[PDB]
RNA sequence: UUGACCUCAAAUCAGGUAGGACUACGCGCUGAACUUAAGCAUAUCAAUAAGCGCAGGAAAAGAAAAUAACCAUGAUUCCCUCAGUAACGGCGAGUGAAGCGGGAAAAGCUCAAAUUUGAAAUCUGGCAACAUUUCUUUUGUUGUCCGAGUUGUAAUUUCAA
RNA sequence: UUGGAUAUGCCAUAUAAAGCGCUUUCGAAGAGUCGAGUUGUUUGGGAAUGCAGCUCUAAAUGGGUGGUAAAUUUCAUCUAA
């Protein structure tokens, strides 16, 4: 992220186009208020959910969520991978929104 | 485009000048 | 002996007022300068009254 | 936000999933010391709403408390005394449990304020509470400007001096008529003064 | 025990009542502090005035309600009406009272002429002296420390002068009117219990 | 009675106006959101056995005995019949 | 098997903080009896003394889950008044407020509950640079690493909207 | 030594931010807490004034309060945890 803006403001600084030359990020969702809310508003895809949420009721209202709104859900093994995935420690729910056209 | 990035955009393009 | 013992005590404004006059009364009276201690035997004038 | 799903959530505490978490974690606070440090809250909404932010500085303790009455600590229950003042075991203690257990943390922990506490727990035996406290010399609750209030000397120890939400709940501070008695040492002095003007 | 002529006594005064005897012997020192602190603030504040404009309201009884006094601050339908923004009125000096409401247009009125008067005699320096913006006066010179009582008085309803005797009021019987009211709002909640159980018997 | 001190519509007449609802009485609308999550966390929950104790009454037609224990239960006999009249909803949707 | 994470420990680990005194006035807790009722048990003394905890230069209270029943008022505090009144009381001895109204002073606001989601935008610390000083004694800034944080830190919103 | 102005100097990306105005709109608002019973203790609060213990435990124009308890129906007011 540091070096996408520091390149975009040396494109600013030489005066281009920086609003088109970078390219909408492809990435999972996750943070539980920001996965509960995309699936809430249906832009949510798939929706993985950690296993072993320390306190339960953070993640035991999710597949009842889920399965209202209509979106596919499955409970995965463990925080910790669904943390490496995201950079961090702990991930108790990650979200996938859109994909590239290969992976569809 | 995202408008607090262009904020830091200009943030960073101070620090370089 | 107590500090909430009364020590100041009230007099009817009408009753201060009446005392001032009658005391301005009373400076206007040669007789009573003299009887109160006033060394007035040589004043040209009661009341005396000087310019601004 | 999950937040929203975990506040109604929690209203719903007989439910079976409750019950059924009540009872794992009762058994688990037991097996714990009486004070032991929380390392996440357990009701992170709740914690949050009242006024814990999940960063540096903040901490969070659970306290079980004994419920039920006061016991008058007077020797075999005697009181050398006018009859109606005989009574030794239903009397009740003027501050909640949940006072109790913020002021036997705030001991536990000299160096921090307490910001606020919530219930979460109870049996037979004991109330189980979570208190919030916050780090007053840390810098990041110095440099924030929605926290920097605790820093003040004037708020050492706010529970022990009546000063927390339950502080005030329990001495009856309030707006209206109901209470009348308000800050009882201030009403019951305001009055029974006797203002002597110089004047009279 | 109780001989003497007069009235039975009542002095309440059973308590430690000396521990908390309250003298006025620093009376004269409070006045000159408070004087010393008016001056203070009065110097300190700047040409603004050492009192902010108060609104025009009438007291919440019977026993009052035929008086005006100072009321609070101004509402935000008051403000609205006389075309200020309720986050500049307290910048410029015009207290704002979230809580109270115009229930009655005279009430509204009264209190937007005197933040029309208010306006029209307020000079507004500008933030950056040399360049008036919005609402800011061109000349500062002639600003001055003045009384806003004197600017903008409390001023009281008076009744009118004598009015002629129409024939509507000389056919009133005021007397006879005050008792068929009290009785009709007496027993107006029984005719509507009867007109009810009249119905459902009908 | 208008400007008579006594009767029905007692006091002075001053015009009349029409003020604005202010946002703290909108306190107590039911909100699309609320309604929402509220209807997750009771599919996720369930009742209490109390709840579940008055909708069996409902359903064996004691209302009265029904009403008697929401209101032993509850407090107060206006919780108790706004609990029924929830309930029996409730049953009324199964039903559906 | 190595790893990730969670939980719980250790260190004369790096840097901090707490106690004690004071206590006239502040906030609480705990809590009598002598006394009065010409006895005395409810009551009174007194929500007092003693005891205990915790503050400040003031404290506490404070921007209405407030009054009122008006033509309506409008955070809190204090003064005068309400008022020895409404009321409580072996209705005995005794006790006993509040709204209004006049004044002193006036000042308002902050979060939780919102998807930044085309971008954790947030922050402690280590290091190195500068700068600054009531001050070589003080207080910051910028860069760079490590971490904290998505089990939620900023921005935006607070019902007056 | 300090204070608020004043003279200019320099640094400052409004590519920002903000008030105001109309919405056919929407508007998230704090739970073993409110409330109820009960037992103590308090109050001038008397069919419980506040606080506390125990038991039961809400709600969504819902919840408080309107100083005689109850059911019911309106009206004001205010928006707790």
């Amino acid at each position: 992220k540091k070096q996408r803006l520091v390149a975009e403001a040396e494109a600013v600084a030489n005066g281009k186009s920086a609003q088109d030359v970078s390219k909408k990020p492809y990435n999972v969702k996750y943070g539980l208020n920001h996965v509960v809310a995309l699936i809430e508003a249906k832009k949510a895809k798939l929706v993985l959910i950690a296993s072993d949420v320390d306190p339960i009721e953070l993640v035991v209202f999710l597949p009842a969520l889920c399965k209202k709104m209509g979106v596919p859900y499955a409970i995965v093994k463990n925080k910790a991978r669904l943390g490496t995935v995201i950079h961090q420690k702990t991930a108790a729910v990650l979200a996938v929104t859109e994909v590239r056209e290969e992976d569809k | 485009p995202s408008k607090h990035e262009q904020k830091r955009i200009l943030q960073l393009a101070y620090a370089i000048r | 002996t107590k500090t909430w013992r009364k020590w100041h005590v009230k007099v009817n404004q009408n009753e201060k007022r009446y005392a001032i006059a009658s005391a301005v009364a009373a400076s206007g009276v040669p007789s009573l300068l003299l009887a109160r201690g006033h060394r007035i035997e040589e004043i040209p004038e009661v009341p005396l009254v000087v310019d601004d | 936000g999950a937040y929203k799903y975990l506040e109604e959530l929690a209203k719903k505490k007989q439910s079976d999933v409750n019950l059924f978490l009540s009872r794992v974690r009762a058994w688990e606070y037991r097996q714990m010391n009486v004070i032991h440090r929380a390392s996440r809250p357990s009701r992170p909404d709740k914690a949050r709403r009242l006024g814990y932010k999940a960063k540096q500085g903040y901490v969070i303790y659970r306290i079980r408390v004994r419920r039920g009455g006061r016991k008058r600590p007077v020797p075999k229950g005697q009181t050398y005394g006018k009859p109606v003042h005989q009574g030794v075991n239903h009397l009740k203690y003027q501050r909640s449990a949940r006072c109790t257990a913020e002021e036997r943390v705030g001991r536990y922990c000299s160096n921090l304020r307490v910001l606020n506490s919530y219930w979460v727990n109870q049996d037979a035996t004991y109330k189980f509470f979570e208190v919030i406290l916050v780090d007053p010399s840390h810098k990041a609750i110095r440099r924030d400007p929605r926290i920097n209030w605790i820093v003040n000397p004037v708020h050492k120890h706010r529970e022990s001096r009546g000063l927390t939400s339950i502080g005030k709940k329990s001495r009856g501070i309030g707006k209206g008529h109901r209470f009348n008695n308000s800050p009882q040492h201030a009403t019951w002095l305001r009055h029974n003064t006797l203002s002597l003007r110089r004047y009279r | 025990a109780i001989h003497v002529k007069g009235q039975l006594p009542n002095a309440h005064f059973h308590k430690d009542w000396q521990r908390y005897v309250k003298t006025w012997f620093n009376q004269p020192g409070r006045k000159l502090r408070r004087r010393q602190a008016r001056q203070t603030k009065a110097a300190k504040i700047a040409p603004r005035p050492v009192e902010a404009i108060r609104p025009a309201v009438k007291p919440p009884t019977i026993r009052y309600n035929m008086k005006v006094r100072a009321g609070r601050g101004f509402t935000l339908e008051e403000l609205k009406a006389a075309g200020v923004s309720r986050r500049v009125a307290s910048t410029i000096g015009i207290p704002v009272d979230h809580r109270r409401r115009n229930r009655s247009e005279e009430s509204l009125q009264r209190n937007v002429e005197r933040i029309k008067v208010y306006l029209a005699h307020l000079i507004v320096f500008p933030r950056k002296a040399g360049q008036p913006k919005k609402g800011d006066a061109t000349d500062v010179s002639g600003a001055e420390q003045t009384d806003v009582a004197a600017v903008l008085p409390i001023t009281q309803e008076a009744v009118e002068e004598a009015k002629p005797i129409t024939e509507e009021a000389k056919n009133f019987n005021a007397f006879s009117t005050l008792s068929n009211e009290r009785a009709y709002a007496r027993y107006a909640g029984a005719r509507a219990a009867f007109q009810k159980k009249r119905a459902e018997e009908a | 009675a208008p400007g008579l001190v006594v009767g029905l519509n007692k006091g002075k007449t001053l015009t009349k106006r029409q003020l604005p609802e202010r946002p703290s009485r909108r306190k107590g609308h039911l909100s699309k959101r609320t309604a929402f999550v509220r209807s997750i966390v009771r599919e996720v929950a369930g009742f209490a056995p109390y709840e579940r104790r008055v909708m069996e009454l409902i359903r064996n037609s004691q209302d009265k005995r029904a009403r008697k224990l929401a209101k032993k239960r509850l407090g107060t006999l206006k919780r108790a019949k706004g609990k029924i009249e929830e309930l029996t909803s409730v049953i009324q949707s199964s039903r559906l």
